[PDB]
RNA sequence: AUGCGA
């Protein structure tokens, strides 16, 4: 109905995250080669590059949590920031055509 | 196939010294060896000169007590080393030139 | 600045975090993190050392990314071959977590940095000294816990949980 | 001693005044008196070279394969 | 000079026979340098493992041991005297060291084999089938 | 565009309309043949060997294959032969020039270039080139005493990435992207109208669109730069 | 942009930032601070007032074995030549030292006590590398060094530089 | 400003 939520949302509690992205691409990794402490350097798994495959409703493990704190993370950051470099926009153009 | 000891000598014989790439010093060059009966253990300090300068050389005590250098001379046809304990000295060489100096100061006061 | 990064695994929580301007500079340390107050018995790593194969700088005479350097606290002591690096680290851990060795206390840090290509510059930092971050992991040859920091932990294996233990791979 | 480009001193190893500002041939230490050119030269070269990194392409990347 | 009271004059050396067994490059006699734990009495040894090129470990009082040997550091088949490492000689108890050489073309020689202890260490094996329990 | 009005895109672009008789191909070859060619972009290898009883510098650039940077640039040789002759050894002199500054086989035809490009340079002293396909270019720099020393190998890198083998100004890169909901188009990353004019036969002129606001302002006037405004901030 | 950054702290835990900065021209310079105001110095002069050496033995502390890199035998020349260039006349350690209690003597309080002796060995011992400790003069050396080549290792780009904001490089 | 609600 579109009440609240997304079809994306129910995917997420019914089904999976998936991979999580940062700045439009996939986690971090460690200058040694390693995403995690756990994982190998170089490991070629999707789980080690962030694809979450456990699901908020059977849960999901360690390493996915600690990516989906990234993402959650940088998420609210750049929701701070957005909006201090859009009063500018605002009041720069606003001045002018008042 | 394993090499066998022929002979070991522990007392005071030879020595080895660190220097600059391209050490060669005089061809009658001497070299002074002191000697340090440290409760039972013995450090060693070197010092010579030449004509121009002086090199004096030293051992890393810290180094030297944790870790134990020794030279033997190995013949393939006798089978046969002779060890040699020897003290490594990490030598540094000074000159007449390298002793002058100027005044303790610049000789300046206040508005200076 | 503010982004989490994944060396932070263990050190730095990954959701204590306040929202608004502090997010990301207002970090919180993990539950089970301790703080190094002291530093202690770095007199005698260097006699350890010197046993296990390291040059004494004086004598080693070579510098490069060539060459594994070790360190201890910022005192260079000298250099080995990389495979000795991962000897020496390896075996140190195994001095470390043994009783017997009363000049290498539990809480140093063994910076081990294999060589790679363009990678960190290689050595073997070891660290004692006060203000490093430790945590307990639990190494499994010896099968007790061990005191890692967040250093050495970048090239660490560290799995977790026992089922996921790869074979060859997770240390601890 | 001469290395490379570089020429110390071989009595104190100093890295004595190129033989190329020397009017003699024995380039004097200034810290030794040691005669040089008097004595050669290190007929300096060096075999330099490009690191393998100023000039990305596609081409480099041909390279590769 | 004689400084650092801590010190003692020298009153002990001894000859070298260098040339006793030497041949103008006939006798592939070699000079050692070797590293020692203080920890390790060398001169209650009797043989030395170094031949075994690479697989010089060596068990002293079930004590293990390396004896990582080098080529280089001196007998590299790549630079002229890439060692400081000098050998210094003496004769008498009354004279002074020398540079080392094979007659007198001052030449400084090199080691023709350098040699190091490393105490060896267990580090066991991971019991995999007793840890990675499910 | 609205906060800072910049005459400096970050990305500026240029969009062509390529005509519906342009095929595929030749649109390839376009975008190959319009883009920047540097001469560090051909250059395989440089080795510097500064032997020191003037100032000796040997400088042999081994380079790649002929058909190698034929086959990417769409260049030869002889272009090869021209740019270092005329462009990139004047520019280098000229930058040995000012690092001094700062501190204070072999045949007749072929001796006739080299004394020739002696005669236009004054560092220059021989000068060997892989005439068989432009492999590399060899030549001696002799330089006094009073020269000290440079680090030469930098001195090429700048030097390199200076020389270009075909510039249009401004102009980069042409891409073919996918055409879609749209005629066929090249983007290229870069902004030169009157370069575009000479390739009239491949574009309708009158369909060239870009986002940068000012060189439309420039050329095509107030209204069409009014219109990219409009049209971008859409 | 180069350049390497050890922030020494003494037993104390107070600490002091050191910065070795490589030039295009292949001089390094070493930035510090005092009276918390930053004072910059060529680190080959740091280099010839800890201990008494050759050229040689900072070269061979440099390069060593590293004997093939004309990269970097040619900037080492570079840095050496080039003090001599500008220092002829700083023959030996000790006059170097009296160089820096000359050029210091001002700002260290030192004076109607001090000789330039004293003034430039004191400033070494509270500067560089101050977590080696006193007398550490030829580990600091040492050490001094290894910086050196981490940072000729680093303009090369051999190796990656780190990352000040990574929790791995920090206490 | 430190911290914080939104
Ligand atoms: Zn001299």
């Amino acid at each position: 109905s579109g009440a609240k939520g997304s079809n994306v949302n129910v995917s997420q509690i019914m089904c999976l995250l998936g991979q999580q992205a940062l700045e439009g691409r996939r986690v971090p990794v460690m200058v040694s080669g390693k995403t995690l402490p756990s994982f190998k350097p170089y490991e070629t798994d999707a789980m080690a590059g962030g694809y979450v495959k456990g699901r908020f409703y059977s849960g999901i493990k360690p390493q996915e949590y600690y990516f989906h704190c990234m993402a959650g993370r940088e998420g609210l950051i750049d929701t701070a920031v957005k909006t201090s470099r859009s009063g500018y926009l605002q009041r720069c153009l606003t001045k002018q055509l008042e | 196939s394993e090499i066998e000891i022929e002979s070991v000598q522990d007392q005071p014989s030879v020595a080895v010294g660190s220097f600059f790439k391209g050490f060669r010093a005089p061809s009658d060059t001497t070299f002074d060896l002191y000697k340090k009966k440290k409760s039972e253990k013995d450090e060693f300090v070197l010092h010579g000169e030449n004509e121009r300068l002086e090199y004096e050389g030293y051992t890393d005590s810290s180094s030297q007590a944790s870790n134990q250098y020794v030279v033997g001379l190995f013949n393939p046809e006798k089978k046969s080393i002779q060890l040699y304990k020897a003290p490594v000295l990490v030598s540094k060489v000074v000159s007449k030139s390298s002793k002058n100096l100027r005044g303790p100061k610049i000789k300046s006061k206040s508005d200076t | 600045v503010r982004k989490l990064l994944p060396e932070s695994w263990g050190f730095l929580c990954p959701v204590h975090t306040p929202d608004g301007s502090p997010c990301g500079l207002l970090n919180h340390f993990a539950h089970k993190c301790r703080i190094s107050t002291q530093q202690s018995d770095v007199s005698r790593i260097p006699s350890i050392l010197y046993s296990l194969g390291v040059a004494p700088a004086s004598h080693t005479f070579a510098a490069g990314p060539s060459l594994c350097c070790v360190q201890i606290d910022g005192k260079i002591i000298g250099w080995v071959s990389h495979e000795q690096g991962k000897i020496i680290a390896d075996t140190l851990r195994y001095w470390k977590v043994e009783g017997k060795t009363p000049g290498l206390p539990i809480d140093l840090e063994i910076g081990y940095v294999p060589p790679s290509t363009r990678g960190q510059y290689p050595g073997l930092y070891l660290f004692g000294g006060h203000s490093r971050m430790l945590r307990p992991v639990r190494y499994l040859p010896l099968d007790k816990e061990d005191i890692v920091g967040p250093f050495e932990q970048v090239y660490m294996n560290i799995a977790v949980t026992p089922q996921e233990i790869q074979n060859n791979v997770h240390t601890h | 001693s001469v290395v490379g480009s570089l020429i110390f001193c071989l009595d104190c190893g100093d890295l004595l005044e190129n033989p190329n500002a020397v009017l003699g041939s024995n380039v004097e230490c200034s810290q030794c008196k040691a005669i040089y050119p008097k004595s050669q030269f290190s007929n300096l070269k060096v075999v330099t070279t490009t690191a393998d990194d100023a000039f990305p392409s596609s081409l480099r990347a041909k390279k590769s394969v | 000079f004689s400084i650092p009271d801590g010190f003692k004059k020298c009153k002990h050396l001894k000859n070298f026979p260098l040339n006793g067994d030497n041949k103008k490059k006939a006798k592939q006699q070699q000079v050692w340098l070797i590293k020692f734990p203080s920890n390790v009495d060398i001169s209650k040894l009797k043989s030395l493992p170094v031949d075994f090129e690479s697989s010089t470990t060596m068990t002293i009082d079930k004590h293990d041991y390396k004896i990582m040997d080098d080529t280089d550091i001196e007998s590299s088949l790549t630079q002229d005297n890439l060692s400081n490492m000098t050998l210094l000689v003496p004769s008498e108890s009354k004279e002074s060291l020398k540079i080392a050489s094979t007659a007198k073309d001052n030449a400084p020689l090199q080691f023709d084999k350098v040699f190091s202890v490393s105490e060896t260490a267990k580090i066991p094996a991971i019991d995999y089938s007793k840890v990675r329990v499910p | 565009i609205v906060m800072t009005a910049s005459a400096a895109i970050k990305t500026p672009q240029m969009t062509l309309p390529i005509w519906n008789d342009v095929s595929d191909e030749q649109a390839d070859t376009f975008c190959k043949s319009i883009s920047k060619v540097l001469l560090s972009e051909v250059i395989d290898k440089v080795i510097v060997t500064e032997t020191t009883a003037a100032r000796s510098y040997v400088i042999h650039m081994r380079f790649f294959d002929n058909n190698e940077y034929s086959e990417e640039y769409d260049v030869s040789k002889e272009e090869l032969q021209n740019v270092i002759s005329n462009q990139f050894i004047h520019l280098l002199e000229a930058a040995i020039v000012k690092e001094i500054k700062k501190q204070k086989n072999m045949n007749k035809v072929q001796r006739d270039r080299q004394s020739a490009i002696i005669s236009h340079h004054r560092f220059i002293t021989k000068y060997n080139f892989d005439d068989e396909s432009g492999k590399w270019c060899e030549f001696k720099l002799e330089l006094a005493a009073d020269t000290e020393k440079l680090l030469m190998v930098n001195i090429v890198e700048e030097i390199c990435r200076k020389s270009i083998i075909r510039q249009i100004p401004h102009i980069d890169r042409c891409v073919h992207p996918e055409p879609e909901n749209g005629k066929r188009v090249l983007v290229t990353e870069g902004v030169n109208f009157q370069a575009m004019w000479d390739q009239e036969a491949f574009i309708d002129v009158d369909g060239i669109t870009s986002n940068d606001v000012a060189a439309v302002l420039k050329t095509y006037g107030v209204e069409a730069a009014r219109n990219t405004i409009v049209n971008e901030i859409n | 942009h180069y350049g390497i950054q050890i922030r020494s702290v003494r037993p104390d835990q107070t600490s002091q930032t050191n910065v070795l900065h490589y030039l295009n021209d292949g001089q390094v310079t070493f930035r510090f601070s005092w009276r918390k105001n930053e004072y910059l110095v060529p680190v080959v002069m740091i280099l010839k007032a800890l201990c008494h050496t050759s050229d040689r033995e900072i070269f061979d502390g440099i390069i060593g074995n590293d004997v093939k890199d004309s990269f970097l035998t040619d900037r080492l020349e570079l840095l050496l030549r080039g003090f001599k260039k500008r220092y002829p006349h700083l023959q030996n350690r000790t006059q170097v030292l009296q160089y820096l209690g000359d050029k210091f003597r001002v700002v260290f309080q030192a004076s109607p006590d001090q000789s330039d002796l004293e003034v430039g060995q004191e400033v070494l011992d509270r500067i560089v590398l101050v977590h080696l400790g006193k007398d550490g003069s030829q580990d600091k050396f040492r050490m001094l060094l290894f910086m050196i080549r981490k940072l000729y290792s680093l303009v090369a780009g051999e190796c990656s530089p780190d990352n000040p904001d990574a929790t791995q490089h920090q206490e």
